[PDB]
């Protein structure tokens, strides 16, 4: 009654059936078929894009500009059409409380005109 | 079980409730909410007529445990001692299958 | 108010063994790639396929032309000494498994005809490799075939 | 025919060892009592509490 | 003090079996820093049961050995990931506990 | 808050009727004076351990119900307590998987 | 307000920028109170707690649960009788607070009783589960044993091959 | 307050009480960064069941525009000459409890476009570095048949013919 005295109980590890994919609406998957002697041979079998070691970077880069393009490009079609989307022009004015232009322009043309005076006298 | 018998209790009130909500809110309404509360009731008795007074938990609970984790450390060790000598037979007795196939490829 | 049921095996894996055996394993399956094999089961596996395919080669009619035939800790490595080079495999269980034909390196190197080279292009050859492979994969009299 | 024997009673013979190793590599192994009928019980209590694994 | 150290330790774990805040940190850049894999790595800590006793969401400590894959941390950056680890592990809960639930009293009327 | 549609009532009646659901009934326990640790202080009778492993204990091992049939934990019981054809079905106690 | 989804990574990660040997150890086990998420959860409790803490105890300490567990629902079947009652004569009457109170206390208690049944469950489980994984180890011992009779069985096969063959 | 288009403002606790004039409420709040301390938004917090105060005498207000039931709930705010006059001046639209300020057309275009001419000029500046070519007849690597074939043909179709292929 009172006073519950524990001893060393052992539980073994309640794994019979395991879940290794779990479908939407249900659907429960028991994929794991909890064999070796077909393992075995599984095993023998067995004694990143194609090649993909140069020029990785380069890929990626060209692939995530090509990405934010087709982003743009599917949210213009979306305005395109009234589906699911609007248009409503409310009547504002981006006012901009700085001389921010003159001195973007400057640094812009500057860095640009750099690496390209770089390129040049590197050739 | 416990938990179908917490949601009969609670839905044991449901039909008090609804019962009460409907009469303020003809015959045939009264009817049925009769006999859905008088169906569950007995329902939640015949479910309580079930888990038991119950005894040992601890004292028999103990004891049983104990005897199971010995029972456990020999079968173990049964299970083990077959098992060497069982993956033996498999260990020589596939060279033996290796050692026909050696002499019949020798040939 | 209600109070709900007890984790139970659930608890258990976790206070005993740590490797969460709940849920989806697609999670890893899907994520994470599976670790290599080291040498110890590398060779292994090789041999005990060395032992399988001795199985498979015992059990059919080898031509007696020449079946040249060596285990090569792989590859039966069927071999004429005249014109044909085959290395026939198979891939699993003895009863119904294909056999694979990997290598079908052509004997015939004449060194007063083809001078530097092979005496057949090896896309021919390759088309053979697709060819008598799958002929092979009928699992009908494949060693004659 | 003898190959064959061997084959068949030795593959029953496997799957025998792998019962046995199943064993010899975890079941009937660790056998470690620690931790029982008091914190799995007050973990009961958590997870109850815990209505996201409960 | 040790044990703010402790209960943060405990906080930040328990907060790491959220998928959201994994897919936070993984676009944040915290997952690409050579310190962060390391503090994973003492985290390992959780493990024993003496630390496991004061978790309350233990869907944690599974979640935390994948994180030490190195490429679990790679991925992760796309928010369909999120979705689908949510996803599988709701199902999972949800579809356990109710399947259990339905398919013995579904057995149970259809055997009457 | 309204409700009372024929129609709305009439899908309440259904939803709680399938929660909830010749006797057919379990055979009544008597009460025990004394438990296995604190009423008879028995302790651990080994024989209390034997009897709970493989004996017929009609409440710390199982239900006996009435028509003799007996349902151990895991089992489900199906039975039939109103005289209708409508039969409460009582779900495993332990459902180990 | 001002905060966002809450801070992000600082502190413990700073510290752990080293090398080698030079990141601080785990923390102790700190065996009294915590504040994880935003409750206490502090250590030292137990699973079911008294409904003498927070409400009114209408059941003696004999609580032979399956009987009081019967009386209560006997109870509340008679007190939603009489609230019915209160209905007939006053609907206004004091009494109907007194008959919705007395009611829902007698709910609670069929749920605490439900509660000291949840460990008397998890007892029950803690015993047994170790029942059927002994059995199953028996069993599986006895299907070795008997497999390995019937290898001996094939062996004896092979001995009766080899005069089969002669 | 850095920008107002890069900000997001949420209160899981708001999340479970929300539909249609709960919504206004929810924006009336006061913490949301878009909600003014000043203003006549302000002075409708501290007015009870007002039925018409952006007309008459006006000021900068909210009001909801498109609704929808479970989350979408769309806001608008107006600046208001007199009454029967409305300006608009921004959008802030609610998704999944989640406010978020309208993007405009072409300052989403531009900052988006601006995102990827600096990943094609990164992908361009890799280009050159790989590329090179060097100037002396040469390229920076650091970065048939024997006409025998038509007889191998002819024993391929004959052994086509001979060995037919099994799917």
């Amino acid at each position: 009654m009172s006073g519950v005295r524990a001893v060393r109980i052992s539980i073994e590890s309640a794994c019979e059936k395991q879940v290794h994919e779990v479908g939407l609406d249900g659907t429960e998957t028991y994929l794991p078929p909890l064999s070796m002697s077909q393992n075995l041979a599984r095993l023998a079998q067995r004694i990143f894009q194609p090649s993909l070691w140069p020029w990785d970077s380069v890929r990626n880069n060209l692939r995530s500009a090509l990405t934010e393009m087709c982003v743009l490009y599917d949210v213009l079609s979306i305005v395109r059409d009234k589906k699911f989307m609007t248009l409503d022009p409310v009547s504002q004015d981006a006012l901009p409380p700085k001389q921010n232009p003159q001195t973007l322009q400057l640094i812009s043309k500057k860095k640009s005109l750099a690496g390209a005076a770089q390129i040049l006298l590197k050739g | 079980r416990l938990t179908q018998l917490q949601d009969a209790v609670n839905s044991l009130a449901d039909q008090f409730c609804n019962a009460i909500g409907v009469l303020q809110q003809t015959e045939e309404y009264a009817q049925l909410f009769a006999a859905l509360i008088a169906r569950t009731a007995k329902d939640i008795d015949v479910l309580i007529d079930s888990l038991p007074s119950e005894e040992s938990t601890a004292a028999l609970q103990a004891a049983s445990l104990y005897k199971l984790e010995e029972e456990n450390h020999e079968a173990a060790t049964c299970l083990e001692d077959v098992v060497y000598r069982g993956d033996m037979l498999l260990e020589k007795i596939q060279s033996a299958l290796a050692d026909i196939a050696q002499s019949q490829l020798k040939t | 108010a209600r109070l709900p049921s007890f984790a139970i095996p659930y608890a258990i894996d976790v206070l005993t063994t740590g490797s969460y055996p709940r849920l989806p394993t697609c999670i890893r399956d899907k994520i994470i790639p599976p670790d290599p094999i080291t040498k110890i089961e590398k060779q292994a596996t090789l041999h005990q396929l060395n032992q399988i395919l001795r199985h498979r080669l015992v059990t059919t009619d080898l031509p007696p032309q020449l079946a040249n035939l060596t285990v090569a800790n792989g590859r039966v490595k069927f071999r004429v000494e005249g014109e044909f080079e085959a290395t026939l495999t198979v891939m699993g269980d003895d009863p119904d498994v294909p056999w694979r034909l990997l290598k079908l390196e052509i004997l015939v190197e004449d060194k007063e005809t083809g001078d530097g080279r092979a005496l057949v292009h090896s896309m021919q050859i390759s088309f053979i490799h697709q060819l008598v492979q799958s002929r092979l994969f009928a699992d009908e009299k494949p060693l004659q075939d | 025919q003898l190959q064959k024997q061997l084959k068949e009673a030795e593959q029953i013979l496997a799957t025998a060892v792998y019962q046995a190793k199943e064993k010899l590599k975890s079941i009937e192994k660790a056998r470690k009592g620690a931790i029982s009928s008091e914190e799995i019980i007050k973990y009961a209590h958590r997870i109850s509490a815990s209505n996201a694994v409960c | 003090g040790n044990r703010l150290r402790f209960q943060l330790e405990l906080e930040f774990v328990q907060c790491l079996a959220n998928p959201n805040y994994l897919n936070f940190l993984a676009q944040r850049g915290y997952f690409k820093d050579k310190a962060f894999v390391n503090y994973l790595k003492y985290l390992l800590y959780w493990k024993d049961p003496e630390y496991a006793k004061y978790l309350k969401y233990p869907q944690c400590l599974h979640m935390l050995e994948l994180l030490q894959y190195e490429h679990f941390r790679k991925e992760l950056v796309n928010a369909q990931c999120a979705k689908f680890i949510d996803e599988q592990q709701i199902l999972h809960w949800q579809h356990y506990s109710r399947k259990r639930m339905r398919l013995q009293q579904a057995l149970a009327e259809q055997q009457q | 808050l309204s409700r009372n549609e024929i129609i709305q009532s009439y899908l309440s009646r259904q939803s709680s009727l399938l929660s909830s659901s010749a006797r057919q009934l379990h055979v009544l326990v008597p009460q025990s004076p004394p438990t296995d640790l604190p009423g008879l202080t028995r302790e651990v009778t080994q024989d209390d351990l034997d009897r709970i492993q493989a004996s017929q204990w009609p409440g710390v091992n199982g239900c006996q119900d009435t028509q003799g049939n007996w349902y151990d934990w895991t089992q489900c019981i199906s039975l039939d307590p109103h005289g209708d054809d409508g039969r409460l079905n009582i779900l495993p106690y332990v459902c180990l998987d | 307000a001002l905060p966002p989804p809450m801070q992000y990574i600082k502190e413990y990660t700073d510290e752990n920028i080293q090398e080698g040997l030079a990141p601080k150890p785990p923390p102790p086990i700190k065996d009294s109170y915590m504040m994880f998420g935003n409750q206490f959860q502090c250590d030292d409790l137990i699973i079911r707690p008294l409904e003498s803490q927070g409400i009114e105890r209408l059941h003696p300490m004999q609580f032979d649960h399956k009987k009081e567990l019967r009386k209560l629902n006997m109870s509340i079947l008679i007190n939603f009788l009489d609230l019915l009652d209160i209905l007939i004569r006053s609907p206004g009457s004091i009494k109907r607070e007194e008959k919705l109170e007395d009611l829902k206390l007698l709910f609670v208690h069929v749920h605490h009783l439900i509660n000291e049944y949840r460990p008397h469950q998890a007892r029950e489980t803690l015993r047994v589960m170790m029942e059927v994984q002994k059995r199953q180890r028996l069993e599986t011992a006895e299907r070795f044993q008997k497999h390995l009779e019937r290898v001996i069985e094939m062996i004896q096969n092979c001995l009766a091959s080899l005069p089969d063959d002669l | 307050r850095d920008n107002l288009l890069g900000i997001s403002w949420v209160d899981s606790s708001w999340i479970p009480i929300l539909n249609s004039g709960s919504v206004l409420d929810y924006f009336s709040e006061r913490s949301n960064p878009f909600y003014d301390r000043t203003c006549n938004n302000e002075v409708v917090k501290m007015q009870r069941l007002t039925l018409e105060h952006l007309n008459q005498m006006v000021g900068i207000e909210y009001i909801l525009l498109h609704a929808q039931e479970p989350i979408l709930f769309i806001i608008r705010k107006q600046q208001r000459q007199s009454p029967a006059q409305v300006i608009p001046l921004a959008d802030y639209y609610i998704i999944a409890g989640v406010i978020y300020q309208a993007p405009d057309l072409g300052s989403v275009i531009n900052s988006r476009v601006l995102t990827a001419v600096h990943g094609i000029q990164s992908a361009f500046d890799e280009a050159m570095s790989y590329c090179r070519y060097h100037p002396s007849k040469g390229y920076w690597w650091h970065f048939s048949s024997i006409f025998q074939r038509q007889r191998v043909d002819a024993l391929l179709l004959d052994l086509r013919q001979k060995f037919p292929p099994k799917f």
